[PDB]
RNA sequence: GUUACAGCCCCCCCGGCAGCAGCACUCGCCGAAUCCCGGGGCCGAGGGAGCGAGACCCGUCGCCGCGCUCUCCCCCCUGG
RNA sequence: GCGCUGCGGGAUGAACCGAACGCCGGGUUAAGGCGCCCGAUGCCGACGCUCAUCAGACCCCAGAAAAGGUGUUGGUUGAUAUAGACAGCAGGACGGUGGCCAUGGAAGUCGGAAUCCGCUAAGGAGUGUGUAACAACUCACCUGCCGAAUCAACUAGCCCU
RNA sequence: ACGUCGCUUUUUGAUCCUUCGAUGUCGGCUCUUCCUAUCAUUGUGAAGCAGAAUUCACCAAGCGUUGGAUUGUUCACCCAC
RNA sequence: ACCAUCUGUGGGAUUAUGACUGAACGCCUCUAAGUCAGAAUCCCGCCCAGGCGGAACGAUACGGCAGCGCCGCGGAGCCUCGGUUGGCCUCGGAUAGCCGGUCCCCCGCCGGGGUCCGGUGCGGAGUGCCCUUCGUCCUGGGAAACGGGGCGCGGCCGGA
């Protein structure tokens, strides 16, 4: 367990980790969400726009000012996804939402953090492979949402960053791989008991 | 009846109470498979008084005892007659299925009557079960099975262990 | 039911490369390399043998629908096969009762230019897909050659010529002009 | 891309239910979820056993199909699956895990100071080819 | 094609020997044919139970199940 | 039974399902549930069925029929087939005779009845196009290439119209 | 056609549940929004679609659907665009 | 004041439909997987408003010895709100596959590719890894001596 949850949205579905979510952020327990332009929803692409589309339809007919916003972003469209899913209008809920932040992309400080998944919610894992699945960042591109272009640009810029971190990593691994070798008369005793306890195999 | 769990096959005899006009009367022998024994003389009495004018009050259990399977280490391909009641009209059906057990097989039967046909076990009469050669098995299903060297991979295992643990930084692997 | 295995087998040319990168297919022949992703179908492909090569499509318990896709790939394969060794060659016919079609060829095959269809001052630009090239016949007349390695590509520029000389609001029962795909065919003759 | 198929004489690691942690060899093919399974020399009497629960590995012995335990156990001991499977990676990091779940509290402190030490051997050496690496 | 360089099935032999609803987690109903031990939780209502005598500091009392002594020996351990 | 009646469930609700009520603690249930709201499946639950560009989703109960689908899944009745089927690629599809009546026309093919025979591998008193009638094409039937299953009707589950 | 299955609440009936210590009744006028079972206009499929015109059907309600004589009229009917 | 005069706009995914490649079903087939064209509709742009939503930048209180800012983790004490009881400093992602390590070719001491070698119920493993708290004294080996510790100082580089 840790402090702050940091999730990875990518590959997951849309409804069955806003359950996951949803019931953290109820048990105190920070929660934030990155990616939620990769969060997937089962279902081909257009049956999805449909859906989404009926939501924009929904609005007070005297003044729409008033009436549902309809969220485009894929971080808000999460948001509202798990708002319904936990009693926003209680002051329990609603401090329980507060809890939770969503992001399209991964901004920083987050960028620079291991993030988690959750089996449950993973596409591949519930998900047949021969269903149509939709990304929630295509959906959203589609619906009004601005900034695909943008996030898509940044997320390059980031996974750039983020190889030359791994191959500095690689390199640190594999030296430290030569560091046991060299010095192995030197720990041979601690070795055996690791290997003893199962700590190394 | 309800199929509840598994199926056990049940020997049933049964016989009319002797009356001055019948002082023997004849003992008839059924197999009945049932949850349980309560259930299998429920159901005996319910299919010798459509056969014969035999009732319940003017009968007699005289026998109840389970059927053990006499090979169940010996995989089997069972077929079932049976006739059951659809939404409109009554149809007989023949169905094959592989088994280590003839009750195993008949509680399949009842599962795939359910699944394939939204059968209730109320409207299910089973009328013969028996286990037949390879070579006379009829449904491809079953047929494909009959390969003395069988040989097929597991593809897209999925995680069952989805929540053990539920958040982990690890996606997990399908190919194994 | 759900099929143990099904397979289909497809035999590949000497002259003809065939590497695997997962459900990737690349087909290297005398006329180019072609690449096609199959990650859409859920099969396991296979190389066979040394002296002479093999591709192998299988699927394990897939259900009527993920079973037709065996043939599917196994035809995908050897149309690219075609293509790198023969060739596609799509010839296009114009027919025309009164106003002749006239089609100039720009770009290097690469743009098709259409006028005085129906009499219209409209000049149709039709854009080649990558890879195709279009021609005008010199054998024969009122004939366009389109030359490619993939038999989609190829067919399917044929496709947007044709569907860009459109009879509207005519009968077109009479009024049959237009530019028809007339014969499909290889750019070398085994 | 499949390298581990089931057919019969497979030899498949249980992971969960009764026989969880036990070696089996594969039978016979009930139907597409079942096998019939039988483990005469690790203790699993012949047995329908579903495929969810098994984990296929690298041994195969060479039996017909539907043979009497008496010859699956012969080929069992004639190959020496055993011996074979313990000395297998698979089956090491099984006794890592039994090992590291049985430690008392007293070895989680023996442990702990060998991990003080043996992490801090490595450290020195790391920054030692740290510093090599970089004047050359 | 019918045991060969594997095996499967059936019938005969008190077929034998372990074992036995197995402790090899294949498939049951049970306990006058059933007993022992342990752990968690919630509670403590009531308040003169005395056939004993003249009950005196004091009802360690009724029912039920037991043990020792008013019999005498022997053995083991540290008079008990 | 409600009215005269709270309480658990049915989101909500006089009547439904469970159950009827002094003030409490512990235990256990009913009907009903156990992704999250929201207590409980965070079981490595079992076997299938279903893809919906209006999916579906729990008595009363709060939306649908006749009819249809070469979607798919079962099942029923037939039929063909290693003496060669089905598909595809090709040839024959004949004589009596233009069978009888009727009709202006009716020569297999407007209509009503008969619907038989040498000739083989087969060819009909014709499944259709076609002619005023013809002719002509074509179909069943059968043969060449081919080398394993295939064809027809019906039925009922989910889905679709 | 003979039959037969439906949908709608834009007619009328049927009913009498709500309102009789009161919910202002017809029509017009003005004004907004909504439905589609589409008249037109955009994209299309079909014809007994040569062209023109017209008819049938699909996606489709974005946009438009007028000026007058008679009538209190809703409705009609005619003149004209 | 149409009773005068001026100005009124571009994309995207797609519907119907028409198609490509192509099985199911040796043929065929717009569909099953895959792919294309596509409209007064839809969504966005243009345009109007601008969140109990942010951003960047300016100036920041004087003859009173006043008001203020910043530093000195400067010295205490006060009132007031409490939660928490080690850290993880990161490849991309695949899932009918993946991970790691080398000898050669080209992108210029990088990186990519081709072989080759290992691992894969993930052990270069989040079912993981790191750190670790009783303190001190005397005292001997290891380990280290390329060593620790200092908002100690100054400088440089990287991060929008
Ligand atoms: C025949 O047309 C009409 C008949 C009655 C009414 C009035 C009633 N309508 C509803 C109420 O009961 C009453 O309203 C009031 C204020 O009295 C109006 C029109
Ligand atoms: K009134
Ligand atoms: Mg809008
Ligand atoms: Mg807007
Ligand atoms: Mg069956
Ligand atoms: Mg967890
Ligand atoms: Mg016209
Ligand atoms: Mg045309
Ligand atoms: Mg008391
Ligand atoms: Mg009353
Ligand atoms: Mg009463
Ligand atoms: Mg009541
Ligand atoms: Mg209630
Ligand atoms: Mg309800
Ligand atoms: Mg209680
Ligand atoms: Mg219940
Ligand atoms: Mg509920
Ligand atoms: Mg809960
Ligand atoms: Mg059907
Ligand atoms: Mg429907
Ligand atoms: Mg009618
Ligand atoms: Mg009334
Ligand atoms: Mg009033
Ligand atoms: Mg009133
Ligand atoms: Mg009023
Ligand atoms: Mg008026
Ligand atoms: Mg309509
Ligand atoms: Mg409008
Ligand atoms: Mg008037
Ligand atoms: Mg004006
Ligand atoms: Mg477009
Ligand atoms: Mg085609
Ligand atoms: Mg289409
Ligand atoms: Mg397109
Ligand atoms: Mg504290």
């Amino acid at each position: 367990e840790v402090q702050v949850l940091v999730l990875d949205g990518r590959g997951h579905l849309l409804g069955r980790l806003a359950a996951i979510v949803a019931k953290q952020v109820l048990l105190g327990r920070k929660v934030v969400v990155v990616r939620c332009e990769g969060i997937n929803i089962s279902g081909n692409f257009y049956r999805n726009k449909l859906k989404y589309l009926a939501f924009l339809r929904k609005r007070m007919n005297t003044n729409p000012s008033r009436g549902p916003y309809h969220f485009r972003a894929p971080s808000r469209i999460f948001w509202r996804t798990v708002r319904g899913m936990l009693p926003h209008k209680t002051k329990r809920g609603q401090a329980a939402l507060d809890r939770l932040k969503v992001f399209d992309g991964i901004p920083p400080p987050y960028d620079k953090k291991k993030r988690m998944v959750v089996p449950a919610a993973l596409k591949v894992v519930r998900l047949k492979p021969t269903r149509k699945f939709a990304y929630l960042g295509r959906l959203a591109h589609e619906v009004g949402w601005k900034y695909q272009a943008v996030t898509a640009t940044l997320e390059e810029k980031r996974k750039e960053k983020a190889k030359i971190h791994y191959r500095k990593k690689k390199q640190l691994m594999r030296l430290r791989k030569q560091a046991e070798k060299n010095v192995e008369k030197k720990i041979d005793k601690y070795t055996e008991v690791l290997k003893t306890h199962g700590l190394l195999v | 009846m309800k199929a509840s769990g598994t199926l056990r096959e049940y020997k049933v005899v049964g016989r009319c109470l002797p009356t001055p006009k019948c002082h023997t009367p004849p003992l008839y022998r059924m197999r009945i498979f049932a949850p349980n024994h309560v259930v299998a003389k429920s159901r005996f009495w319910y299919f010798v008084s459509q056969l014969k004018k035999m009732k319940k009050s003017s009968g007699e259990i005289v026998y109840c005892g389970q059927v053990f399977e006499k090979s169940p280490l010996r995989v089997k391909n069972f077929g079932i007659w049976l006739r059951y009641d659809s939404r409109s009209g009554t149809h007989n059906m023949y169905r094959e299925y592989r088994d280590l057990t003839t009750a195993g097989a008949v509680t399949q039967c009842y599962r795939d009557m359910g699944a394939r046909h939204r059968a209730r076990a109320h409207s299910i009469q089973i009328m013969k079960v028996e286990e037949i050669a390879a070579s006379k098995c009829r449904r491809p299903a079953v047929k494909q099975f009959h390969d003395s060297k069988i040989k097929f991979p597991l593809p897209h295992r999925v995680l069952r262990r989805q929540h053990k643990p539920r958040f982990t930084t690890k996606r997990p692997n399908t190919f194994f | 039911m759900k099929t143990i295995l099904s397979n289909q087998t497809v035999d590949i040319p000497e002259n003809v490369d065939i590497t695997l990168k997962g459900r990737t297919v690349i087909v290297k022949g005398p006329r180019g390399t072609l690449r096609r992703d199959f990650n859409h179908i859920n099969v396991e492909l296979s190389l066979l043998g040394k002296k002479k090569k093999r591709l192998r499509v299988d699927k394990w318990w897939g259900n009527r629908k993920e079973l037709a896709t065996v043939r599917t790939i196994c035809s995908h394969v050897q149309n690219m096969i075609k293509g790198v060794t023969l060739g596609f060659r799509y010839k296009m016919r114009s027919v025309y009762a009164h106003f002749p079609i006239n089609v100039v060829i720009q770009e290097n095959g690469s743009l098709v230019e259409i006028r005085n269809f129906l009499g219209e001052k409209y000049i149709r630009r039709v854009r080649m897909r990558p890879g195709v090239a279009c021609s005008v016949s010199q054998a024969q007349k009122d004939e366009l050659i389109l030359e490619g390695n993939d038999i989609e590509l190829v067919s399917n520029s044929a496709a947007l010529i044709q569907q860009a000389t459109t009879v509207k609001n005519k009968d077109i029962r009479k009024f049959l002009d237009g530019i028809y795909v007339s014969e499909k065919g290889t750019v070398q003759q085994a | 891309v499949f390298r581990r198929f089931v057919e019969v004489g497979r030899v498949a690691y249980v992971s969960f239910g009764p026989h969880a942690g036990k070696l089996v060899a594969i039978v016979d093919v009930i139907d597409q979820n079942r096998a019939l399974v039988d483990g005469p020399c690790t203790q699993v009497r012949r047995q329908a056993m579903p495929f969810k629960c098994m984990q296929l590995t690298d041994f195969i012995l060479k039996f017909p199909h539907s043979a009497h335990q008496k010859y699956v156990r012969q080929a069992w001991q004639k190959a020496d699956i055993n011996t074979k499977w313990a000395a297998t990676r698979w089956a090491k990091k099984i006794e890592a895990r039994e090992r590291k779940a049985k430690m008392t509290d007293f070895d989680r402190f023996k442990v702990m100071k060998a991990k003080k030490m043996r992490n801090r051997i490595i450290k020195n050496e790391v920054k030692k080819l740290q510093k090599a690496a970089l004047l050359k």
